[PDB]
């Protein structure tokens, strides 16, 4: 029962930054430490093992350090494709690897308004009672957007859902879709679909009109 | 004439689990009470025999076997266990008969960086038998492709260091252990318990 | 080239079996401690259980009684036999070869879903303007993947000829307990109505695949 923390549970940190993250034992392990990456939707990668000793084929701007409880991985300069989630993990453990809850990072890049596309229900769809309205946010810069919903200038709240792309390798934006969902009867009583963006103090709305089009 | 625990138990130097250390006791009484109401001792088990009986037995010969392992290793020295240390080590059979007696020694066997003296055998391709002792060192081939002696991917050194370091907790610190095997030959006793 | 290759993951009721696969090469299964290492949707890693070369085996506390790991030395392969699955049990499993308790080499995964709902193939339906009329020199097209059940769901364009700017987003678990997706693709509007965009929706979970090809709002 040793417990494995790690600190902080998010960094935020520009391309070039030297990230620092955490992890501790909570009783003494030596150097049987390991770090691993994690990218979404993949195997963790091996990194470090023996607390300091840096797997074949890593990059090495990975270094790992500490003995005994408390631990460090380090970064030395971020590149915008190191965005993950990173574990440690005591590795003389019995019967099994023991691994820390994980550090997610992301990497901060300046602002970068999204590119606003907004897509009626197909033909298709209505045909069988349900209207999804779709705003797509492309290749922006933060993550944060307020997307609004609005139905012949009404605020919509609790029928739509948003989903998020992971960050790009190269230039660390985000792209968001949000689907508004409807009733085919809620539809047709309406005429204006509009998708409203807001970053900051800037309000960008992308709109159509159901009778046209 | 008292058997003579003492060059067990109070050895300056123990072996690596994997090289196990054994000496014959012979001739001589034993009294295991000593040992079993020390304060000295975290483990004091047997098997085969009651160990507040100990006193009244008689055997042809005892032997020793001592060693290091770490804490949450001391259970894996009993009849029926596996494990790392059971599995590759050293291997005690279904029908021990005889004690196991184990005490912290993290003021002796760690040190300040680690410790990289006490290895136990981390890679072989079948089990022990029971009381079988495995010393060599051959790089094991861990793929289809050979070795030659040479370590490198899929090429590993069988034994492992512990690294004690003083730091460790509990249940990684080393623990000295002495394993009393009873032997009983078509012969007369020569170890006989004080009370016997 | 070290490959571990993980199959057998898919949908189970609340008490049923199941047996995941780990086949190997580059390292000879016997000869090495491997595990497997689960990991619940939005959480971190659990290690789950492990075979020693010499064939002891140990589970942790969490799947103990439950689990049973084994292999086949024949096939290199490693097995992971689950019985008595609840949802506690859904996750993506991976398989590791370990060197010295550290995982140098992981499978894939493969996903295990625990619920009683039943497998639904999805409904693909186009995403294109209201009016190419208005469109902009880049236009958006794309395909709402809608109401399927269980993960997960693949996207493609034109066969995999078109990636650039490709954008497939994460699944939503709608109120309903089916999940929806949209894949999106910007483009020259020029090419619209002189090339053709078609999304290729693979739901092997319902051995379904969709090929649907996104025309102009009608
Ligand atoms: C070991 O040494 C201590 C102190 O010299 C002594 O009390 C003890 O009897 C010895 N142990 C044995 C088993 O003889």
């Amino acid at each position: 029962d040793i417990q494995m923390t790690q600190s902080p549970s998010s960094v935020s940190a520009s391309v070039g930054d030297r990230v620092t993250i955490t992890c501790r034992a909570s009783q003494g392990i030596s150097s049987w430490l390991a770090w691993y990456q994690q990218k979404p939707g993949k195997a963790p990668k091996l990194l470090i093992y023996a607390a300091s000793s840096l797997q074949s084929g890593v990059p090495s701007r990975f270094s790992g350090s500490g003995s005994g409880t408390d631990f460090t991985l380090t970064i030395s300069s971020l590149q915008p494709e190191d965005f993950a989630t990173y574990y440690c993990q005591q590795a003389n453990s019995f019967p099994g690897g023991t691994f820390g809850p994980g550090t997610k990072v992301d990497i901060k890049r300046t602002v970068a308004a999204p590119s606003v596309f907004i897509f009626p229900p197909s033909d298709e769809q209505l045909k069988s009672g349900t209207a999804s309205v779709v705003c797509l946010l492309n290749n922006f810069y933060p993550r944060e957007a307020k997307v609004q919903w609005k139905v012949d200038n009404a605020l919509q709240s609790g029928n739509s859902q948003e989903s998020v792309t992971e960050q790009d390798s190269k230039d660390s934006t985000y792209s968001l879709s949000s689907t508004l969902t409807l009733s085919k009867a809620d539809y047709e009583k309406h005429k204006v679909y509009a998708c409203e963006v807001t970053q900051g103090t800037t309000s960008v709305t992308k709109s159509f009109n159901r009778g046209e089009c | 004439n008292l058997c003579p625990f003492g060059e067990v138990f109070n050895a300056t130097r123990f072996a690596s689990v994997y090289a196990w250390n054994r000496k014959r006791i012979s001739n001589c009484v034993a009294d295991y009470s000593v040992l079993y109401n020390s304060a000295s001792f975290s483990t004091f088990k047997c098997y085969g025999v009651s160990p507040t009986k100990l006193n009244d037995l008689c055997f042809t010969n005892v032997y020793a076997d001592s060693f290091v392992i770490r804490g949450d290793e001391v259970r894996q020295i009993a009849p029926g266990q596996t494990g790392k240390i059971a599995d590759y080590n050293y291997k005690l059979p279904d029908d021990f008969t005889g004690c196991v007696i184990a005490w912290n020694s993290n003021n002796l066997d760690s040190k300040v960086g680690g410790n990289y003296n006490y290895l136990y055998r981390l890679f072989r391709k079948s089990n022990l038998k029971p009381f079988e002792r495995d010393i060599s060192t051959e790089i094991y081939q861990a793929g289809s492709t050979p070795c030659n002696g040479v370590e490198g991917f899929n090429c590993y050194f069988p034994l492992q260091s512990y690294g004690f370091q003083p730091t460790n907790g509990v249940g990684y610190q080393p623990y000295r252990v002495v394993v009393l095997s009873f032997e009983l030959l078509h012969a007369p006793a020569t170890v006989c318990g004080p009370h016997h | 080239e070290v490959q571990l290759v993980e199959s057998g993951g898919g949908l189970i009721q609340p008490g049923g079996s199941l047996r995941l696969s780990c086949a190997a090469s580059g390292f000879t299964v016997s000869s090495n401690y491997m595990s497997w290492v689960r990991q619940a949707p939005g959480k971190g890693l659990e290690w789950v259980s492990v075979i020693y070369p010499g064939g002891s085996t140990f589970y942790a506390d969490s799947v103990k009684g439950r689990f049973t790991i084994s292999r086949d030395n024949s096939k290199n392969t490693l097995y992971l036999q689950m019985n008595s699955l609840r949802a506690e049990d859904t996750a993506v499993y991976y398989c590791a070869r370990e060197v010295a308790g550290t995982y140098d080499y992981w499978g894939q995964g493969t996903l295990v879903t625990v619920s009683s709902a039943s497998t639904k193939g999805p409904s693909v339906f186009p995403l294109a303007p209201c009016s190419r009329s208005t469109s902009e020199s880049t236009a958006a097209l794309g395909c709402l993947v809608k109401d399927y059940f269980p993960e997960p769901v693949t996207v493609s364009w034109n066969s995999g000829a078109l990636t650039s700017g490709v954008h497939t987003f994460p699944a939503v678990l709608q109120s309903s307990g089916l999940y929806s997706l949209s894949s999106v693709v910007t483009v020259p509007s020029s090419s619209l109505g002189t090339k053709t965009y078609t999304c290729n929706v693979d739901h092997k979970p319902s051995n379904t695949k969709v090929d649907k090809r996104v025309h102009h709002h009608h």
